[PDB]
């Protein structure tokens, strides 16, 4: 069975830095593009960043294009997202999602981890 | 949805379907040709066509330019493609010269190939109906051979330059010149007629074929393999070559045309649609031709394998017969040959345009510097014309056959297809290519495409290319005539003029680039951004 | 960014009744590039519809979708208490990717 498990979420001061992790299992992690999607405390979803299957192509949302760096480790089968300067608006619950086929949405979602900027 | 397919499909649906496939099928004994035909189709045909479209969209450059951004070492594939096109454009148009001559001969109260009281005929003639009653000859075949072709006894005997066909080549090249200069294309209101009329004519000829009393034997010959005798190398190369030629792959003009496409469309499904359309029209014209041949066997009293020329002239023997068995023959003759010209020219324009828009890359600051382009087109057309004249001499048929086999056909297409698939799958990386395709169209190629590029296509190409050189047999014009060794050398020269582009460019770019040898190799293997 | 909005942000409903909800885009989205997700209360979202019409692997057959260009919709033939959830439409045609405002079935 497919598995996605985020980790590393926690408490930061405004302007701080934090790195998220998302372990993957049950599928050939190097063969699927991966995305991070963010849910606000208002429960509104927002997209963050996509990294391609290999890692040559990367896309960011305009609100994070200057601050967030996505990366992957195909050998370790883990997905990473690094936040440089977390603003007040960045507090949310972060999901990693499998997104290989754009004509098929995001196939599966992780349990997610909260992030707070108090 | 239809508009795009209607506009573009005519570019490479053409004489490869209505003319080449039938005579290659007849040459190889009918139905035995179908097995390797479909094996190649579903193994390499559709996947490699999809790959070419992907390259075109990915790099937005012609053959000479695009490979720089994939694998600099194998940029020779671009020059191989351009020279293959530059040789195809020379001889492909000659078919339209014969079609034009037939059309101008059609303007008579009675067609010349209907009877043999006419002057050019041998004394051994009898009308087909009278051949029931030996060395007897049929009026259609000897019209083809002696009036239109005036066939000399060999390539060693070029004979006189036929003025009536030379002016036909001039006319067709002027049509191409003005159409390419003016930028005429299938986008006006004429598009519906130009794209639809050939298929209507094919339906007409299909129904005329199957209805004839001898059609059943022809279809039996068309659909019954003889695996126990005919699995020589000739049928395999002929089938693979037919697939590669009809889909115009390895020519580079496909990548040039694909560069104008839009990434928002489902390229995968459209590639499948185009492939099915083209292969279906070919397969159906197969029924039409071979039902007509079955009738010829019924009427003349000779075996199906012997009724007609086992060569390029088959269509100009089969259909001219068919239009002699329809009400008001002249009307159908005029329609058929106008249809054939409309079917061929719409594809000739596409290659010539690809040739020009690729050659400009060799000196864009000089050829594209301004008005020079209007003169460069005239130069290219002039040189192609003056090379075409060789095929219009009385011995020109043998030269045409030699070109049709070697110049843009046979082992050279296998060579270029092998190197395209090998580069992309193993040197560039199938995974990187799949990632690029994910970016472009949003989904990966999948297993069929992946294994077709990585394993199936290389294996098929190399297997045929080895099998023939093991079980080698030489070319012949008809079933009888054997070429002299010097003519075979010329044919191999035409073939090699394109094959050698890859090794020679590899050498050129290794020598030119600086550094130690492994640095040279690695620096030329790795893509440019 | 192509902003997507959904019409009935909050919706009264009762078992057995039919239900329908709509998604609208600031720009045209191809039929193949709009998807719907279901989120149970306090749980991670799950893919529910992955084209104009195509149903996901586990969605009950009673769901359906429609639309093209700038407008889309999702419908339920006959609701049940198990369907009380929040549904988001999402476009996949061009980055940045955008999710709709989401719609909640309250009963
Ligand atoms: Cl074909
Ligand atoms: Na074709």
């Amino acid at each position: 069975e497919v598995q996605l498990v985020e980790s590393g979420g926690g408490l930061v001061k405004p302007g701080g830095s934090l790195k998220l992790s998302c372990a993957a299992s049950g599928f050939t992690f190097s063969s699927y593009a991966m995305s991070w999607v963010r849910q606000s405390p208002e429960k509104r979803l927002e997209w963050v960043a996509e990294i391609s299957s290999g890692g040559r192509y990367i896309y960011y949302s305009d609100t994070v294009t200057g601050r967030f760096t996505i990366s992957r480790d195909n050998a370790r089968n883990i997905l990473h997202l690094e936040m440089s300067s977390l603003r007040s608006e960045d507090t949310a619950m972060y999901y990693c999602a499998r997104g290989e086929v754009r004509q098929r949405g995001f196939d599966y979602w992780g349990q997610g981890t909260t992030l707070t900027v108090s | 949805k239809i508009d795009f397919v209607l506009s573009v499909a005519g570019g490479f649906v053409g004489l490869g379907n209505v003319w080449r496939f039938p005579y290659l099928c007849y040459k190889n004994g009918g139905g035995a040709f179908l097995i390797p035909y479909f094996i190649f189709l579903f193994g390499s045909g559709l996947p490699v066509f999809f790959l070419e479209i992907i390259i075109g969209q990915y790099t937005s450059e012609g053959g000479i330019t695009c490979w720089e951004k994939i694998c600099p070492l194998f940029s020779g594939i671009g020059y191989a493609s351009v020279v293959i096109v530059s040789l195809l454009n020379v001889y492909y148009i000659v078919i339209l010269a014969w079609a034009t001559y037939y059309l101008f001969q059609s303007f008579q109260k009675e067609l010349p190939w209907a009877h043999c009281n006419h002057s050019w005929n041998t004394p051994h003639c009898m009308e087909d109906t009278m051949r029931k009653n030996t060395n007897f000859t049929s009026p259609v075949i000897e019209f083809w051979e002696r009036n239109v072709l005036s066939l000399s006894p060999g390539i060693d005997h070029p004979g006189s330059l036929k003025w009536d066909l030379a002016l036909c080549l001039l006319l067709v090249w002027l049509v191409c010149f003005f159409c390419i200069w003016k930028g005429v294309r299938s986008t006006g209101k004429v598009v519906y007629f130009t794209a639809t009329f050939p298929f209507a004519m094919l339906l007409v000829l299909l129904v005329r074929g199957l209805t004839l009393p001898g059609a059943g034997a022809g279809i039996k010959f068309y659909l019954y393999p003889d695996i126990t005798r005919l699995e020589d190398p000739q049928v395999w190369i002929d089938a693979g070559t037919q697939i590669f030629f009809s889909y115009a792959i390895c020519l580079g003009a496909m990548t040039s045309l694909g560069s104008y496409n839009k990434y928002h469309n489902n390229v995968y499904r459209d590639c499948m649609l185009l492939g099915c359309l083209n292969s279906g029209t070919s397969f159906v014209s197969g029924f039409a031709i071979f039902s007509i041949l079955g009738f010829m066997a019924q009427e003349q009293g000779v075996d199906i394998a012997d009724v007609a020329e086992s060569g390029p002239g088959l269509a100009f023997i089969a259909y001219p017969k068919a239009v002699t068995m329809m009400p008001l023959p002249t009307f159908w003759s005029i329609l058929f040959f106008i249809m054939l010209l409309l079917l061929g020219l719409d594809s000739q324009f596409v290659e010539v345009e690809g040739q020009i828009t690729s050659l400009v890359d060799l000196y864009p600051s000089f050829l594209r510097k301004g008005y020079r382009r209007e003169i460069f087109i005239a130069f290219v057309c002039s040189i192609s014309y003056l090379l075409g004249l060789t095929m219009v001499t009385e011995g020109g048929m043998y030269v045409f056959q030699l070109f049709d086999y070697y110049a843009a056909s046979g082992v050279c297409l296998l060579w270029v297809a092998f190197f395209e698939c090998f580069v992309i799958a193993w040197i560039y990386g199938g995974n990187r290519f799949s990632e690029d395709i994910r970016d472009m169209i949003g989904f990966p190629p999948g297993p069929w495409m992946k294994y077709s590029w990585a394993v199936i296509t290389p294996v098929l190409c190399v297997g045929c290319f080895i099998f023939s050189l093991v079980k080698y047999v030489p070319l012949t014009y008809n079933k009888t005539y054997v070429y002299p060794n010097w003519a075979i050398g010329l044919g191999w020269s035409l073939a090699l003029s394109s094959m050698l582009c890859v090794p020679l460019v590899i050498v050129i770019r290794l020598c030119q680039t600086e550094g130690p040898f492994l640095v040279r190799v690695k620096y030329l293997l790795t893509p440019r951004e | 960014e192509n902003v997507l909005t959904q019409s009935p942000a909050i919706m009264s409903t009762s078992p057995g009744e039919k239900v329908t909800m709509t998604c609208r885009a600031s720009s045209s989205v191809g039929s193949s590039y709009l998807h719907w997700y279901q989120q149970k209360s306090g749980a991670s979202p799950k893919l529910w519809i992955y084209s104009t019409s195509n149903l996901a692997s586990g969605v009950p057959a009673r769901f359906s979708g429609s639309g093209s260009g700038t407008s889309y919709s999702l419908t339920i033939s006959s609701v049940e208490a198990e369907d009380a959830a929040t549904y988001y439409c999402q476009q996949f045609s061009g980055y940045p990717l955008t999710f709709g405002s989401g719609t909640k079935l309250e009963m």
